[PDB]
């Protein structure tokens, strides 16, 4: 009542990474550096099309009042049952070979179902993911590569099979399985604060 | 790349001690097993024996046809395989091969790729 | 112990036919087995594992298959120089076994 704030504008495109068509694959997760805007997270919260919203940073009610340096939005597709692997700490296959979170990750992990859009009549063999690697992954590091993997013994000089397995494997999304085996589209919103001035945070409400 | 060689053969009377050394050149020795096989002339190859790895003490998986005649030892220091035989026999005049054996990960079916050149054993009084 | 049968000791015919070789065993082994190739004057090499997937550098003409205790290795429109002795081999995951193959004779 005592204070006034300027007219709202410049709502940066969260839809461009949410309502978009394709989310690439987990082994090549994109990275959108959203900055210089005023993102109204409320709509991303108050919606019935989002399944899991288990945040790990700040309470998802004041997030529209904390201004950070910039917010990184990652996006990819995963098996249904693995939606709980993105959480910090928990290990598995995609956790330590395709995507990992740091110990003190301070963002949020949106996920939702897309079985009606990412599976053709007989299923799509288009979404790849990693299943082998030399060792685990440090937080937030892509691993785009194709070099052949060796598990038992002997090298793999541009060969395949018998301890030269192809590092990437397809999912095989058949639109006739249970939820656990259906394609979930997942987005990770990681806030970042830095000595540089902040420029991204929710709108300041207005009144007469 | 990957290489394998054998040596230590000879032409001796039955009874004399004999050593066969198979040397593996430049793939790995300490993280894989190793096997020995027989290939008699004008005949199909036959099992001889394999041993385990990682200096666990050895499994001494001696083959049935040559039970209680030969012994195996993986010298990890020099990364080689030593096969010792004492009582030679005429029926044992067969080619000898050393090979790499280790089961896969996905299917888990043992097989023996990357075979050696072979060592010829001959006995004639 | 383990035993197996390798009746097809010699099977060759006009070049370009659908040659095949059988491998039968009395006991149960599942998919723990392999097939090798040996050309004259050279040590045998590694071609087929698990009776399903070939090995790198092997033309896809070779085709192994089967189940349980009976398996077969065939070839469609066999290529030149394929003539060689093909050996069958089995593993029980503890015990080992080989089998006499076929010495394809040029005719
Ligand atoms: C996607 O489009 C629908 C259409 O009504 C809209 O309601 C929704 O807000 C859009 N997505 C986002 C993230 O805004």
């Amino acid at each position: 009542s005592i204070v006034r704030f300027p007219n709202i504008t410049n709502l940066c495109p969260f839809g461009e990474v949410f309502n978009a068509t394709r989310f690439a694959s987990v082994y090549a997760w994109n990275r959108k550096r959203i900055s210089n805007c005023v993102a109204d997270y409320s709509v991303l919260y108050n919606s019935a099309s989002f399944s899991t919203f288990k945040c790990y940073g700040v309470s998802p009610t004041k997030l529209n009042d904390l201004c950070f340096t910039n917010v990184y939005a990652d996006s990819f597709v995963i098996r249904g049952d693995e939606v709980r692997q993105i959480a910090p700490g928990q290990t598995g296959k995609i956790a330590d070979y395709n995507y990992k979170l740091p110990d003190d990750f301070t963002g949020c992990v949106i996920a939702w179902n897309s079985n009606n859009l990412d599976s053709k009549v007989g299923g799509n063999y288009n979404y790849l993911y990693r299943l082998f690697r030399k060792s685990n992954l440090k937080p937030f590091e892509r691993d785009i590569s194709t070099e052949i993997y060796q598990a038992g013994s002997t090298p793999c000089n541009g060969v395949e099979g018998f301890n030269c397995y192809f590092p990437l494997q397809s999912y095989g999304f058949q639109p006739t399985n249970g939820v656990g085996y259906q394609p979930y589209r997942v987005v990770v919103l990681s806030f970042e604060l830095l000595h540089a001035p902040a420029t991204v945070c929710g709108p300041k409400k207005s009144t007469n | 790349q990957v290489q394998l060689v054998e040596s230590g053969g000879g032409l001796v009377k039955p009874g004399g001690s004999l050593r066969l050394s198979c040397a593996a050149s430049g793939f790995t020795f300490n993280n894989a097993w190793m096997s020995w096989v027989r290939q008699a002339p004008g005949k199909g190859l036959e099992w001889v024996g394999r041993i385990k790895s990682k200096t666990d003490g050895g499994t001494t998986d001696y083959a049935a046809p040559v039970k209680g005649r030969f012994t195996f030892s993986r010298d990890d220091s020099k990364n080689t395989l030593y096969l010792q035989m004492s009582s030679l026999k005429t029926e044992d005049t067969a080619l000898y091969y050393c090979t790499t054996a280790d089961y896969d990960i996905l299917t888990g079916t043992p097989a023996s790729p990357y075979w050696g050149q072979g060592t010829l054993v001959t006995v004639s009084s | 112990d383990i035993q197996m049968t390798q009746s097809p000791s010699s099977l060759s015919a006009s070049v370009g036919d659908r040659v095949t070789i059988t491998c039968r065993a009395s006991q149960s082994i599942t998919n723990y087995l392999n097939w090798y190739q040996q050309k004259p004057g050279k040590a045998p090499k590694f071609l087929i594992y698990a009776a399903s997937s070939l090995q790198g550098g092997v033309p896809s003409r070779f085709r192994g298959s089967g189940s349980g205790t009976d398996f077969t290795l065939t070839i469609s429109s066999l290529q030149p120089e394929d003539f060689a002795t093909y050996y069958c081999q089995q593993t029980y995951s503890t015990l080992w076994t080989f089998g006499q193959g076929t010495k394809v004779e040029i005719k």
